[PDB]
RNA sequence: GGGAUGGCUUGUGGCGGCCAAGCGUUCAUAGCGACGUCGCUUUGAUCCUUCGAUGUCGGCUCUUCCUAUCAUACCGAAGCAGAAUUCGGUAAGCGUUGGAUUGUUCACCCACUAAUAGGGAACGUGAGCUGGGUUUAGACCGUCGUGAGACAGGUUAGUUUUACCCUACUGAUGAACUCGUCGCAAUGGUAAUUCAGCUUAGUACGAGAGGAACCGCUGAUUCAGAUAAUUGGUUUUU
RNA sequence: CGCGGGGUUAAGGUGCCGGAGUGGACGCUCAUCAGACACCACAAAAGGCGUUAGUACAUCUUGACAGCAGGACGGUGGCCAUGGAAGUCGGAAUCCGCUAAGGACUGUGUAACAACUCACCUGCCGAAUGUACUAGCCCUGAAAAUGGAUGGCGCUCAAGCGU
């Protein structure tokens, strides 16, 4: 099973590749280099890009030595770019930021600072599991 | 006619009788009639016929043509 | 194969001037090179043809064979 | 123009051109016995020699090694071993009593996990970025032996803080 | 997790006709003596290449799917001693390794020199030159290949012992009741029947006590002489009893 | 499952209620399915199919044949060479090639072209057939290197065969001896088809009459090395 | 020589060409199959597109993620005033159509 | 080479009726009658005796002699199925899933259909519509079995085909799983 | 002043010997000869042997075609238990990506993905744009030359600038038939594609580890056609 | 080979385009892009359960080829080997009896047996067949890339092929 979540409605992707967002976790990365897009379809010139919920491949550009070799997958939880849920309601957070997971959903941190996205949340038990607040 | 069944060669040891068997049987019979008194003629119908061996076993002083 | 109803690209049957000059030069060249072959060859050759003689299935073939015994001994006879 | 290529018949071509006698050939061999490196002597002309039969022969346990393979498959082939046709019934076993396997086993264990040790102190890894490829592409390398057949002399230079990191052995 | 992917074993023609039209059909086929001759070139390169490099991947395949006996747990390596020649198996091995280096070898050659060949007949005599050097090579495999197949089927159908957890070894003579125990004890479709030596390779169950599973091992019979005179049948059961850390269950019949 | 599970499993349970029949009519049908092959595959696969079945007709006649006649080594060698693998072992001093196809200044070499400009200087001429260059060999400087062999076409071994022993051995190759074309192709060392060659036979354990070792010998090159890519000779014996 | 990279094609070939249409009013192109077991009904009718609101849905989509929540959607308003009938035509059938 | 005459027997038993017309062949017996059109193939039909039909093929070629002979054995299985009829008998079998098997007879067409559903736990159900003139019952002397009878041999054994064909096991080893529904007995239905 | 190999090619080596059904020969018993076979060309190793540009390619945008099919659809076979596959067949309908690397034959790596298949329409000379082979005049270094200069070479900077013509294509009008409304349909074009999740079901199957599918339901990828309620953007609403 | 009128032909044609025959006689061929101006290459002693004409050898009312009903046996579980191996995992031998005939076995099958089957024989039946080659015509015997070519339509007891 790769890493491309099931039931997600289409929403604005706002983080394309080579994006840098922050790292929500305290897994010791302090940001988090986009690189791929799980489920990114093929098309000429069009870079592959991800919403909140999202599973990118991103390598750790500052932050802990020893996370800064290795590719880890990640969950978009939050965007700055404005999206659409199917209440009408149009919304962004302040910054982008994501968390470190295994292929699995599993996190890689134990804690999560500032608030996950519903979509992220709803996707991801574990993310749910370790949020406190979700908006 | 070029559409005909495959004739199936055979890679087996024993090969067909013909004309030598029909000779053999004539001599062995006209050889084995001035040996013996009577010539009897049986019928088994509809019968595995088996069982003729051990007629055969039986009357070893007689001789049994089943051609 | 779906030839019927996707048939592909046909291919012609109508020759070119350029094709058939090389096909009849190519022709008569091998034509030339067989003669030499022949003349070179070094196979070994019979000066009489192994005759195939008289089908079996010819009704009068045994009388004909007859007759040839009677010409042969009387050609013995004669000479 | 094209030429007529003939060879003409002579009674050279199958007569031996280089001979060698048994007392020669035992000279060579001492010769090569004899023999030392010196740093300080070079090469200028080969002496053309049937090398084949003045080198010693190679090492026993290379010879044997050499043709224990193709030993095997001569004393036992695949289809005889292994398959629907296979008769092999006593396997080949380095033990022949209980208590020798058991040593054998208990020896087998210790190694598997002293082996199991060095390879645990010997996500994904980012790939090796292809600069630390230089140096070793197919125009150098080709750059490299053009030049080593040009030339005679080959000064190899080393760097004096690091000589045998720098030495191309 | 056990030996069930490895990939088909083909034969020495099955392996020359995979590759051959691989080639064929994997490629461009028409090339012209009016083109120039860095072209051609190009196209019988291109050629060579694609042989080696489809003859390859699947020699290595076949290398990097078979165990490696020395670095097996000990009971496995024996295991495989005992089924299948490890001598052979190695000496197979190192044949499909060889043949996968030299194949290399000829590609390299070759094309070297169509980097030198002046027309498309001499570029086609190279690469029909390569082309059946590699399928030499590969036709003088004929019996490693069949020997791997077979092995790779055994290997695929071999139950999966961990050498390493809670485990009941049953021995003993044959019908004395070690396939009725475990049959009894486990799930395992292990053949209960009153002749000797039903039981013919290793069979494995399994049971749970107390929350934790527990792995049971039926064995084949092992008769009353030594060790130079067992079979391989019976060296199977010696081998478990011999590497595997077990609680042994000797099956007696008064 | 473990070990013959698909066996097992057909033992207790069987095949699907069709499966001999069904295989039946398959095999009947193979007939009308071989011809139908034969008159209706095209191209290479059909030529490989029109192989294969004219091997399998050759193969079964050979077997017919030898059927029919169930009901009906060469040279004398000592007991320690029997059962061995053994060699079947088969005035005008003239070469078993004493004439080939002679090959042209134009197609021996080829021009290289040097310089900056659009009109090139062509005075370097590159040796397109394989070559032997000796032992101890330097390659001149590139301002003074007319005729260029190049490595990838220099050869060192050959594969030599012995007409009397049957048996063909790489050899080291010791020098050109003639190549019948042209002597400069001889001085350049040109290894094509009827060149005289001289070879290492020692390794053939070959003998004089006063018990000298003869190790140098000459053989005919019997193949064309450039569209080959091997030297193949022929010892003159 | 062949494409480097593959893409499709930009446009469909269906709506060709792309002209001016030969009629402010829509042409229907093809009615629904008569079936004459069916009653009587029309198959047609007109209004005019007045412009576009907002809605909120209380959706019932069983197996869809916002089943039994609220949803907004966009909505088409087009006032239908009533349709006078003033005619009838008949058609035949014809090897020609 | 052209054969000047060849000919073909038909014997006919004495309760039946036989109209052949521009080659259309009506057979009557006591189970019905059927009706076949042989308008494809050249063939002069004749009553050479009371009794028995003749068929001639004048100045014809060895394919269309031979023709004659696939001619005799639908006129002759005509006569079979008005008289005695044909009977196929099916077993279904399974290892885990009962095969759960209904048969109906539809009002507005006539024909019966065979419902199939549970086949190897599959939640869709096949249906397959018989022939006409195919009566389809599930036995009850045996288990798992259905009978499907009839005076037409093609339809009955066509009608077998489908029940037999809607039944394939799909991307499974068939070594293993030996799910299906086969014809098991071929036969008469007097 | 003169110029600017081709019904070719594709999948299976060469040399040497032997065998050989057959062809020939039977005043000579030679000679040709498919199918094959035998010789030369590491116990899963080594990583301390990369062997020469006279021949030059690219990139962008964009259309179409071939099948010699990478994926998707269906089918045959395999110890194919299931899962995942492997070999093969019909099939070009539909897709076939995003990047790094120029101390360089720019080809190989990395990831995403259902998959990242191969070619032609140029390169059997050749005005779209723009980088390398590549090369007018300025300049420097290396090699050669007494020198003018030339090159084994390496580096730097450097002038072609249509379209309003005919045709093709894309759109737009239109004379003759009174004007207009409602229609028909010859012919041309044609369109959708892939994945995931819920259920089936932790079920069939399996010793265990594991682990499907049909029907039913819901989304998403690529494509296509529209639209402006809402959200962004755009502001000469000056 | 001057400019014209009439007559007759050559090569080539007479289904239509196109002037002249849907002319006559006997046959052959059905091609999933037949063939019609072929000879050269692909290409070979090539592959065809296409179709016809022949040649040679062989069987046959003393019953041939195909089928159906039956038999298919005894020494003997032949020797060695194998945990087991009885014709049928292997190696080597491979004879005798009863015979009408039956292999120290052709395949399926069994752990091994058993059981089935084939070779071969008898009964029923009923008259012509079997095998291998040769010659014709037909299919395959390799093809890329804009849509197209026996000149085109089209032609099948030809409007194809031989005389
Ligand atoms: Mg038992």
């Amino acid at each position: 099973k790769r890493g491309a979540p099931g039931g997600k409605l289409k929403m604005t992707l706002g983080l394309p590749v080579g994006a840098i967002m922050n790292c929500a976790d305290n897994s010791g990365a302090r940001n988090l280099y986009i690189i791929a897009v799980k489920g990114a379809g093929a098309r000429l010139n069009r870079l592959p890009a991800g919403g909140v919920g999202d599973m990118v491949m991103a390598t750790v550009k500052k932050g802990k030595p020893e996370l800064r070799k290795k590719v880890h997958p990640a969950v978009i939880v939050r965007q700055a770019k404005p999206w659409k849920r199917f209440d009408g309601v149009f919304l962004y957070f302040e910054d982008n930021a994501g968390v470190i997971v295994n292929p699995k959903g599993e996190m890689k941190g134990s804690a999560i600072t500032g608030p996950v996205g519903k979509e992220a949340a709803e996707l991801w038990p574990r993310i749910a599991s370790n949020a406190g607040v979700v908006m | 006619p070029k559409s005909k069944r495959a004739r199936v060669y055979h890679l087996t040891q024993v090969n067909k009788k013909g004309r030598e068997a029909k000779e053999r049987l004539f001599s062995n019979i006209r050889e084995t009639i001035p040996k013996y008194q009577h010539c009897f003629v049986f019928s088994v119908d509809n019968m595995r016929n088996n069982y003729l061996k051990d007629v055969r076993h039986e009357l070893n002083d007689c001789r049994i043509f089943f051609g | 194969a779906g030839t019927i109803n996707k048939p592909k690209k046909p291919t012609s049957k109508r020759k070119t001037t350029r094709l058939r000059a090389k096909i009849s030069k190519r022709a008569a060249e091998k034509k030339r090179k067989e003669r030499k072959l022949a003349r070179k060859n070094p196979e070994w050759r019979s000066k009489l043809k192994k005759d195939p003689g008289i089908p079996n299935l010819f009704p009068y073939k045994e009388r004909l064979l007859q007759q040839i015994e009677e010409e042969r001994i009387r050609r013995k006879e004669e000479l | 123009e094209v030429p007529k290529a003939v060879i003409e018949p002579n009674r050279k071509w199958f007569t031996n051109t280089r001979v060698i006698s048994q007392d020669t050939l035992q000279s060579f061999r001492e010769a090569m016995a004899e023999k030392q490196k010196d740093p300080y002597t070079v090469l200028l002309k080969s002496n053309k020699l049937p090398m084949s039969l003045i080198r010693d022969g190679p090492k026993l346990e290379d010879g044997l090694k050499k043709h224990q393979a193709k030993m095997t498959i001569e004393r036992e082939p695949f289809s005889e071993t292994f398959g629907p046709k296979a008769q092999r019934k006593r396997p080949k076993l380095s033990f022949n009593t209980v208590d020798e396997l058991a040593g054998y086993s208990e020896q087998s264990l210790d190694s598997y996990h002293a082996r199991l040790e060095e390879k645990k102190l010997l996500s994904v890894a980012t790939a090796k970025e292809a600069i630390f490829n230089k140096g070793t592409s197919k125009r150098i390398w080709n750059e490299l032996y053009k030049v080593i057949d040009s030339s005679d002399v080959i000064l190899h230079v080393l760097d004096a803080r690091d000589p045998l990191g720098t030495r191309c052995r | 997790t056990g030996w069930k992917d490895i990939p088909p074993v083909p034969t020495a023609q099955e392996f020359i006709d995979i590759v051959l039209s691989r080639t064929q059909r994997r490629l461009p086929t028409q090339i012209r003596p009016g083109f120039k001759i860095s072209r051609i070139r190009a196209f019988y390169t291109r050629k060579v290449k694609f042989t080696q490099e489809t003859c390859s991947e699947k020699f290595g395949a076949i290398i990097s799917s078979f165990p490696v006996l020395s670095d097996q747990h000990p009971f496995h390596r024996d295991l495989m001693n005992i089924l299948y020649d490890a001598d052979h198996f190695k000496v197979a091995l190192g044949q499909i390794s060889t043949a996968k280096n030299l194949i290399e070898t000829i590609s390299r050659d070759y094309v070297r020199l169509l980097k030198y060949a002046q027309s498309l007949y001499q570029c086609k005599q190279l690469k029909r030159a390569a082309l059946g050097r590699m399928a030499t090579l590969i036709k003088r495999l004929k019996d490693p290949l069949i020997y791997l197949d077979q092995v790779r089927q055994h290997l695929a159908r071999l139950p999966d012992i961990n050498p390493t957890t809670r485990t009941l070894l049953v021995a003993g003579f044959p019908n004395v009741g070690k396939s009725s125990f475990v049959r009894s004890v486990t799930r395992a479709d292990t053949p209960v029947e009153p002749y000797a030596f039903t039981t013919k390779s290793l069979f494995v169950g399994h049971l749970d006590y107390k929350y934790l599973r527990y792995q049971v091992i039926d064995t084949p019979g092992i008769l009353d002489h030594p060790l130079e005179e067992m079979n391989t049948i019976e060296m199977q059961s010696v081998t478990a009893l011999a590497h595997l850390r077990a609680a042994v269950l000797y099956f007696m019949d008064i | 499952p473990q070990n013959e599970y698909i066996e097992r499993h057909r033992k207790l349970h069987g095949r699907r209620l069709d499966a001999e029949e069904r295989a039946r009519k398959k095999a009947a049908r193979e007939g009308h399915k071989n011809s139908e092959n034969a008159q209706n595959l095209r191209g290479l696969r059909a030529k490989l199919y029109a192989k294969q079945r004219h091997a399998q007709k050759i193969q079964m006649r050979k077997a017919i044949k030898q059927h029919e006649e169930r009901n009906v080594p060469s040279d004398p060698i000592p007991s320690y060479l029997l059962d061995r693998a053994n060699p079947t072992t088969a005035a005008r001093f003239s070469v078993p090639i004493p004439k080939v196809r002679g090959i042209s200044e134009e197609e021996m070499f080829k021009v290289v072209k040097t310089g900056k400009k659009t009109h090139k200087k062509g005075w370097k001429r590159i040796v397109t057939k394989p070559t032997f260059v000796g032992p101890d060999f330097t390659r001149r400087p590139v301002k003074y290197e007319r005729f260029i062999r190049p490595m990838g076409l220099r050869y060192k071994k050959a594969n030599v065969t012995h007409p009397t022993l049957n048996v063909t051995v790489q050899l080291p190759i010791l020098s050109v001896k003639k190549n019948p074309s042209n002597p400069l192709y001889t001085q350049l060392g040109v290894l094509t088809k009827g060149t005289i060659i001289e070879v290492n036979v020692s390794d053939l354990g070959i003998v004089t009459a006063s018990g000298k070792i003869a190790w140098g010998r000459y053989a005919q090159i019997t193949n064309n090395p450039e569209n080959d890519g091997c030297v193949n000779a022929v010892l003159l014996v | 020589s062949h494409r480097k990279y593959e893409a499709p094609r930009h446009g469909s070939l269906a709506f060709l060409p792309r002209k001016r249409a030969a009629r402010h009013r829509g042409r229907v192109k093809s009615f629904p199959k008569d079936d004459p077991k069916k009653p009587v009904h029309l198959t047609a009718a007109m209004g005019y597109k007045a412009g576009m609101t907002t809605i909120v849905r209380d959706l019932d989509r069983p197996g869809a993620k916002a089943h039994k929540k609220e949803v907004v959607e966009a909505v088409t308003i087009i006032d239908c005033p009533p349709m006078v009938v003033v005619g009838l035509v008949g058609y035949i059938e014809t090897p020609r159509g | 080479m052209r054969y000047i005459h060849s000919e073909e027997t038909i014997p006919v038993p004495e309760n039946v009726k036989v109209s052949i017309k521009s080659r259309l062949v009506t057979v009557e017996g006591p189970r019905g009658k059927l009706q076949k059109d042989l308008s494809h193939i050249a063939v002069n039909f004749s009553v050479v005796k009371k009794g028995v039909i003749g068929l001639e093929i004048h100045h014809g070629s060895r394919k269309d002699v031979a023709a004659l002979r696939t001619v005799r054995t639908i006129i002759n299985n005509m006569i079979i199925g008005v008289t005695k009829g044909f009977k196929y008998k099916m077993r279904y079998v399974y290892a885990h899933f009962p095969i759960n098997v209904n048969v109906e007879k539809n009002a507005e067409t006539g024909c019966y259909e065979v419902e199939i559903r549970n086949f190897i736990g599959e939640k869709i159900v096949r249906k397959v519509v018989m022939a006409p003139g195919v009566e389809v019952e599930i036995s009850k002397a045996q288990k798992d079995e259905l009978i499907l009878s009839g005076n037409s041999l093609e339809a009955v054994s066509q009608s077998a085909a489908d029940i037999q064909q809607i039944c394939k096991v799909r991307n499974k080893d068939i070594r293993k799983f030996l799910d299906g529904i086969y014809v098991s007995e071929k036969g008469n239905i007097v």
